[PDB]
RNA sequence: UUGGUGUGUUU
């Protein structure tokens, strides 16, 4: 469900806790999560 | 002295076993227990013990006796001391020496200088300091969090109920 | 990195005067004289632009992260 | 290093988390302010409180 | 031409530091390793031989089945990550660092297995040698900075260091004693042995220790009547007389030993000390009886008869003594004439025709970098490979199988060895853990950029710490331009740790054989035509430790060879070095000599260049074109004859002036400038060398400092050992890198007191601090002793506000073939021992989504293992630290080396520089932020300028750091005239020019402006000195060292509270605290401390046998001293649990402490 | 880059991002006729401190 | 939404340094005594930006 | 909530 951002081709792909974790375009195996649905806050000082 | 130090007691027939608080098992990675080296050494002693009692119950070529007995003496020697001159040390399963009882007592970080004469304790605190001349001579500044962490037991008496109830509040 | 907004010492807003400062530098000015033209007369708003060294170009040298 | 190197004091509570001193006590502890650490043991009884307050003050 | 000015030397430095960059010393010698060393370590001992020859219960089948493997060529490539999938692809250092990898290449090797039939198994991956960054044999030497941003490598990175199990490790240049030099030390007095002539042998190829022949003069000062000497040999057990080992090496009569040794039949004093040595060695008269004699002490075996006893003695005198000279025979003249030089020398020093030699005369040492270290450890595990193949061969020849060799290399051997031995650096086979030079390789530090720039250069010294001796810790005066007279840490390291200077280069290791050809190329005469009575005045010539011949005139030869290094017939880093005093002349080619460059002064009265510098301005214009007028870099300078290299041995034989205005003898009494000496001793000098620049004597963390030449030198050392703790910009790719420490300083300014040297550490393009406003004036007692004042509004504007990064880690373990781990969100039911934080911030997949505010004490990585055979899972979460806050950045998720999952998380927050945070001058005037004032409450000068940092007047006058004032003044001027003033030291920049310019731009001459109270404006009676200055931020804060503790974690072993900050331990109320408690005497406080806030523990004693054997059941409330049948004489005590531990330990050693509770007498 | 800010009303006491103004000169008695200030001086007080 | 080369509180800091017009400001009240729980259009100037 | 080694830094 999570947009696991690809490390190479920027593809937003979710994985079902079962997929071997790579780029679908070049085999690049590095993903990262993307930012939340929440809104971040800061006090700007 | 007879009732205290009778010099047939300086030869050990029966070498005691301490309880396992003195060699308690350590969680290697939270499922397996690496043992303390006293447990490894008392196991080695009991193995050489049984390999002693194996020889006098069968055919014994007379220096097989001598070597297993001298090995028993060796294991009892390294139980109390792994620093004996002239001979190589008793060695572990990493390439390290064994923690004896003598190594638990001598040295800067033994039990006395490292744990009894001086030790670590609690209700301490520690920081970095700063000057502040707007003060008396017998006053020291306290950061608030350190005041929160440490405490002091004041007795509930008949002259301090109200404030202490407030300090609950 | 990239230009701050105010001065550190006084508090005159300077951040706008970065691009103008580079454009004045392009013609062959000298840096003190360029600060002279921008009306920077206390040295507070002279060290807040004179010292400043630029890294965020190097961060945009990373051909796209995503 | 000498018998003043532990001395009793009184408590003043301040924000901004560092230890405050007088600067006349800088000489006996031999502390400067390039980052020294000074400890703070606490009594846990009445008895030791009076011990400190009458001798090690 | 004209005057070579200062900036012409900065042209020279731009050419040098555009050729090499910085870290030549790693890269070029590691290239030497990968190009030649493994090829020759393999082809050292290329063949093994088995044989199972005859009487195999045979039919007399006498068959030399000789099993012969010959090792061949190595195969080299890029690193390769074979997946758990099995696919192989090009690994890259980003993909390395993200994935805990080992940037390691295939090292292949073919095997020539042959069989003797004299009757009477392909490219195996043999190991993974890890590849350094930025090497020739890394894939990032080449390839296009554009694509390097496409490949995540910063151009202002430089590499030099290795990658192991992910993280970055480095090689300290370890510092060994020099080999094969003929030393003399004198021995301490409570002993019968006074003078010593010592050596340490090591083979020419290979650079490996074999022998250590020692000489001990028997005789204290008028003690030890027979003043004769014995030798000590390798593989003996006892000292052996000198003339006997001479007759053992094959020179028997007295006349030829005195002909070999003695050079003066008139030196009757030394000849007089000679005579008893022969008169003592009379009883062993010819060769083989001395061979038999040394057979009796030195491991020739008992009952092994004369011919094989003497065989063995001929082996310790064939191999195993003087091995580095040669290991073939026939040159007993070479061996004995070496030893005759030794006897010559030790008798020179025992009559004190000389000083003793000294330990630290820095030409008499060498250095070991990655090249020689990989040579040694590769040699070791390569021998281990040898015997592994040998072991498998003697099993698959008994059963006689055609072995394919590919199941005969379990290549976890050398990969596992090198991986551990750079992992912790406990240098050796792990089963040689102790007795090993510990701490070779180190965590590389990435706290700021210059810190790494020094730390990649650092050398360390193995005296150990046994011996408090201040002779090896002296700044001994060979150090001119080779190490750093400023930088060395505070404390235990001091005097040892030597940072290679900003003109250091590491000499590689070179074929000595053509140098030999250069020697015999001019009629050097051989050693066998040598008679010192025929030639007493010939010059005896060394090549790295072998005397090879004699010659009459060294001067024409050193002209020719020195000009051939000025041309390039030699390696231009080989130190051809002349002496004239000894009638000797050495050529080192050795590995690890610390050399340095100098401007070649035309030292020769042949033309008008004499006295002048040979460097012309035409060369300067050539360097400013980038090419020669039909590539021209620093290499062509080296091979032009303008700059020659010297190491510490040629530093003996030179003559330097410091700056090129001192070469011509100059033209007064001005009270601004500095006073060079006259040098009027030699009316007609022959200067041979002049310094390029004096601020090139510094280390890397030393050239940063503005004007080091106006301070008290402990503050120079302090500033150099604080410059490494700056907060700044460490490498420009902190977006993609995941490291456990990283900190970005926000607003980094190049200092207005820049140097000219900070161009070459890039610090003006990556700085690590700011210019804030200095105002040295006691204001309200808050800067009394080194604290300071900081204006809070300036922080609110962003002053030094600090980014904070941290990378965590976790991975999956495998507890069975069908039993693995799983990072999931654990329940409150199925899982054991939930952490006492919450779990809410976790996601469906166990790793928290970014953007989410995080506190301490709550999870990020919940590693749940089901317990191998409800309530069957283990909660083994990896939490965020108990001190931190933050908002999360870039949550990596991938697959490990193992094939399972892998995680790394890079949390971040930002720390406000607040009260207590340490700061630092650039002259050590350090301290903490004492107090914060808002904006109006500052003092403020006539225009409105307020300050931000107020160091103390009383911080100055004893610390004597007048350079700090000079920096503040030069800062204010270069701010107002608007440019960065050259504060590189040792110029004619006085104070007078700065004074006149500040006045003539409309100000006071000596800095002051009339500043005010902020609370009245009633003018401050004295005028206040006031300006900008460059500041930095040291790595400590107060939020990392505050700690207090009520109770909590106690150890199982001793029940005394635990040690360390990380587990919230307790403090050590140590010995001398108890001492001062005794001095005050209030011991009731001491009974609080060592009973009640610690391991308070309660035991029992039977009152008859006095022991603690009494078994304690309490809810049944019964007791039994079972050695006594005592059931009534029972007391309890209150003792420390460690005291009880003492008692149980002692009774387990059979001593009986018995505690009777009454005085007896 | 999609950002949403609020703007609220603070003074310089909370923080100096609410600084109204920049830099304030201030002087009185430029010829020291009260001798409230005292010059430090090498040689002579009148020459070296510019007007 | 942010995806920049700059971190977040960084940009909030730099936005805090930005000069606004406040000529009319005394008929705008202080934040900590304005009659709303968290922000409304009585006491805010909501900037939403997405370049 | 591990041990045990080892390295660097603070006074
Ligand atoms: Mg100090
Ligand atoms: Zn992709
Ligand atoms: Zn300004
Ligand atoms: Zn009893
Ligand atoms: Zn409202």
């Amino acid at each position: 469900g999570v947009k696991y951002t690809c490390g190479a081709c920027a593809h937003n792909f979710s994985l079902n806790k079962s997929d071997p974790v790579r780029c679908k375009e070049c085999g690049h195996r590095v993903i990262y999560k993307a930012r939340t649905k929440r809104m971040i806050q800061f006090d700007a000082r | 002295n007879e009732d205290y130090a009778r010099p047939e007691w300086m030869i050990i027939t029966v070498l005691p076993v301490p309880p396992p608080q003195v060699r308690p098992s350590i969680a290697m990675d939270e499922t397996t227990q690496g043992q303390d080296d006293l447990t490894h050494k008392l196991s080695d002693i009991l193995k050489a013990n049984i390999n002693v009692q194996k020889l006098e119950m069968d055919g014994s070529p007379q220096h097989i006796i001598n070597e297993v007995e001298q090995l028993l003496q060796f294991h009892v020697a390294t139980y109390m001391d792994n620093d004996i001159a002239g001979q190589p040390q008793a060695l572990q399963k990493s390439g390290r020496p064994v923690k004896a009882i003598r190594a638990r007592l001598k040295g800067k970080e033994g039990r006395l200088r490292g744990n009894l004469m001086g030790k670590r304790v609690d209700f301490s605190a520690r920081t970095v300091i700063s000057g502040d001349p707007n003060l008396e001579l017998d006053q020291v500044g306290v950061p608030i969090s350190i005041a929160k962490t440490l405490s002091y037991p004041e007795t509930v008496t008949q002259y301090n109920i109200h404030r202490l109830t407030e300090y609950v509040r | 990195m990239i230009i701050p907004v105010r001065c550190f010492s006084c508090g005159k807003v300077v951040g706008d005067k970065w691009d103008a400062y580079l454009r004045l530098l392009e013609e062959g000015k000298q840096e003190g004289d360029a600060l002279d033209e921008l009306k920077l007369k206390r040295y507070c708003c002279r060290r807040m632009v004179l010292t400043h060294v630029d890294l965020i170009e190097k961060f945009l040298r990373y051909n796209p992260l995503e | 290093l000498h018998k003043m190197s532990m001395m009793a004091h009184r408590v003043k509570v301040m924000p901004y988390s560092t230890f405050r001193l007088n600067l006349s006590v800088t000489s006996p502890y031999n502390a400067d302010f390039d980052g020294d650490e000074m400890n703070l043991h606490v009594p846990q009884s009445e008895e030791t409180r009076a011990e400190l307050s009458q001798l090690c003050a | 031409d004209d005057t070579i000015t200062t900036e012409d030397c900065w042209t020279v430095i731009s050419a040098f530091f555009e050729e090499k960059g910085l870290v030549s010393q790693q890269l070029d010698s590691f290239d030497e390793f990968m190009e030649t060393s493994i090829q020759d370590l393999v082809w050292e001992e290329p063949r093994l031989i088995l044989d199972q020859p005859a009487q195999h219960t045979n039919e007399k089948d006498n068959i030399n089945k000789r099993y012969e493997i010959r090792f061949g060529k190595i195969y080299l490539s890029r690193p390769t990550m074979t997946e758990a999938d099995g696919t192989t692809h090009a690994m890259f250092p980003q993909e390395a660092r993200l994935r805990n990898l080992t940037y390691s290449s295939p090292v292949y090797l073919d095997m020539e297995k042959s069989m003797f039939t004299s009757i009477d198994g392909n490219k195996v991956h043999i190991g993974k040698v890890p590849i350094m960054l930025r090497s020739k044999f890394c894939s990032l030497r080449t390839l296009d900075e554009v694509d390097l941003y496409k490949m995540k490598e910063c151009p202002y990175d430089m590499g030099g260091y290795f990658v192991i199990n992910g993280s970055e490790k480095v090689l300290i240049a370890q510092e060994r004693s020099a080999a094969n030099i003929v030393q003399v030390f004198k021995k301490a007095a409570p002993s019968p042995i006074s003078h010593v002539a010592e050596i340490r042998s090591a083979l020419e190829k290979g650079s490996r220790l074999i022998s250590t022949m020692q000489i001990k003069l028997y005789g204290r000062e008028d003690k030890g009547t027979g003043r004769t000497i014995k030798a000590t040999l390798p593989y003996v057990k006892q000292d052996i007389p000198i003339v006997i080992v001479f007759r053992a090496l094959g020179v028997v009569p007295d006349g030829e030993i005195l002909q070999h040794i003695c050079y003066d039949e008139n030196d009757w004093q030394m000849l007089e000390m000679l005579k008893p040595c022969i008169e003592e060695g009379f009883v062993i008269q010819d060769k083989e009886v001395a061979l038999d004699f040394i057979g009796r002490r030195g491991s020739a075996a008992l009952g092994i008869r004369r011919e094989k006893r003497i065989q063995y003695a001929k082996d310790i005198l064939q191999k195993e003594l003087l091995p580095h000279i040669t290991q073939e025979e026939g040159f007993e003249t070479r061996k004995t004439f070496f030893l005759g030089y030794m006897v010559n020398r030790l008798l020179l020093c025992a009559l004190e025709r000389k000083d003793q030699d000294d330990r630290d005369h820095f030409g008499k040492k060498r250095l070991d970098l990655a090249g020689p270290l990989l040579a040694n450890l590769f040699r070791i595990l390569f021998r281990k490979l040898t015997r592994e193949i040998y072991r498998y061969m003697q099993r698959c020849i008994e059963t006689d199988r055609d072995f394919n060799l590919n199941l005969a290399v379990k290549s976890t051997t050398i990969t596992s060895g090198l991986k551990y031995s750079l992992a912790t650096g406990n240098w050796g086979e792990q089963k040689k853990a102790m007795s090993s030079r510990a701490g070779v390789s180190q965590v590389l530090n990435r706290y700021t950029y210059s810190s790494t720039l020094s730390h990649l250069r650092r050398t360390n010294t193995p005296i150990g710490r046994d011996g408090k001796l201040a002779k090896p810790r002296q700044l001994h005066n060979t150090h001119w331009g080779l190490v750093c007279p400023a930088e060395t840490p505070e404390g235990q390291a001091c005097g040892l740790v030597k940072n290679l200077s900003l003109l250091s280069g590491i000499s590689i290791g070179s074929p000595s054989e053509p140098i030999i050809n250069f020697l015999e190329e001019w009629g050097m005469e051989p050693l066998e035509d040598y008679d010192p009575a025929q030639h007493t005045k010939s010059t005896r010539i060394f090549v790295n430790g072998v005397w090879t011949g004699i010659h009459r005139d060294p001067s024409m030869l050193v002209s020719t060879m020195r000009d051939l290094r000025r041309s390039g017939a030699i390696s231009p880093e080989v130190s051809i070095i002349r002496d004239i005093r000894e009638r000797e002349f050495k050529i080192f080619t050795d590995v690890g000599r610390v050399y340095r460059p100098l401007f070649i002064v035309e030292d020769d009265e042949s033309k008008d260049n004499k006295g002048e510098l040979r460097i012309t301005k035409e060369h300067i214009r050539k360097i400013q074109q980038g090419y020669d007028d039909d590539v021209y870099g620093w290499s062509s300078l080296v091979t032009s004859g303008v700059i020659e290299y010297v190491d510490g041995e040629e530093e003996e034989t030179i003559m330097i002036a410091m700056t090129p205005e001192d070469l011509q003898t100059r033209s007064l009494n001005d009270t601004a400038k500095r006073i060079k000496p006259e040098m009027s001793t030699s009316s007609h000098h022959t200067f041979t060398h002049c310094e390029i620049h004096p601020s090139m004597i510094l280390g890397v963390a030393a050239s940063i400092i503005p004007f080091p030449d106006h301070n008290q030198s402990p503050r120079n050392t302090y500033q150099s050992a604080m410059g490494k703790q700056a907060m700044g910009v460490f490498l420009t790719n902190y977006n993609v890198r995941m490291d456990t420490m990283a900190n970005i300083l926000y607003y980094p300014q190049k200092p207005l007191a820049k140097t000219q040297a900070m161009e070459y550490l890039k610090f003006r393009e990556l700085p690590a601090g700011q210019n804030a406003i200095v105002a040295i004036a006691c204001y309200s007692g808050y800067n009394q002793e080194d604290s300071m004042i900081m204006n809070q509004s300036s922080i609110d504007r962003g002053l030094f506000r600090s980014l904070f990064f941290r990378s965590y880690m976790d991975q999956e373990k495998r507890f069975g073939i069908s039993i693995v781990e799983e990072f999931e969100k654990p329940t409150r039911a199925t899982t054991l021992r939930l952490k006492h934080g919450t779990y809410e911030k976790l996601d469906e997949d166990g790793l928290i989504a970014p953007g989410v505010r995080v506190s301490g004490d709550d999870i990020i990585i919940g590693k749940t293992t089901p317990i191998p055979p409800y309530h069957t899972k283990r909660d083994a979460s990896t939490p965020l630290r108990s001190t931190e806050n933050g908002i999360v950045d870039q949550v990596l998720l991938t697959t490990n080396q193992e094939g399972l999952k892998f995680v790394k998380v890079r949390m971040r927050t930002t720390k406000v520089p607040q009260i207590g945070d340490k700061f630092a001058s650039r002259h050590g005037q350090k301290g903490t932020i004492g107090v914060t004032y808002r904006h109006e409450d500052m003092p403020f000068s006539a225009e409105g300028i307020v300050p931000d940092l107020i160091i103390n007047p009383h911080a100055i006058p004893s610390r004597m750091t007048v350079a700090h004032l000079i920096e503040c003044l030069l800062s204010k001027v270069g701010s107002i005239r608007g440019y960065e003033g050259d504060a590189t030291p040792f110029t004619d920049l006085t104070v007078d020019a700065v004074s006149n310019l500040l006045r003539d731009n409309g100000y006071q001459s000596r800095g002051f402006e009339v500043m005010y109270n902020g609370h009245t404006g009633k003018k401050l009676m004295a005028q206040v000195f006031f300006g900008p200055t460059y500041y930095q931020r040291l790595r400590h804060m107060v939020d990392d060292k505050i700690h207090a503790r009520a109770r909590g974690p106690v150890q199982v072993l001793t029940r005394q509270p635990v040690e360390g900050r990380s587990r919230d331990g307790g403090l050590r109320f140590g010995e001398m605290e108890r001492d001062c408690m005794i001095a005050h005497g209030a011991a009731g406080f001491l009974k609080e401390r060592l009973m009640e806030a610690s391991d308070a523990f309660r035991v029992h004693v039977c009152g008859i046998c006095g022991l603690m054997s009494v078994i304690a059941n309490l809810k049944k409330n019964q007791f039994e001293c079972r050695s006594c049948k005592n059931k009534t004489n029972i007391y309890q005590l209150h003792i420390p649990y460690a005291a009880k531990l003492l008692f149980q330990e002692l009774m387990a050693m059979n001593i009986a402490p018995r505690l009777y509770t009454e005085r007896s007498g | 880059l999609n950002i949403r800010c609020i703007a609220k009303k603070g003074i310089a006491k909370e923080h100096a991002k609410w600084s109204p103004c920049s830099a304030i000169a201030f002087e009185y008695d430029p010829h020291n006729k009260l001798k409230h200030t005292d010059f430090w001086f090498e040689v002579d007080a009148k020459k070296e401190w510019p007007d | 939404m942010n995806t920049s080369v700059l971190a977040d509180e960084f940009i909030s800091h730099r936005l805090g340094l930005i000069p606004l017009v406040s000529e009319d400001v005394e008929e705008m009240k202080y934040s900590r005594d304005c009659t709303c729980e968290d922000y409304c259009d009585e006491c805010s100037v909501v900037l939403e930006l997405s370049a």
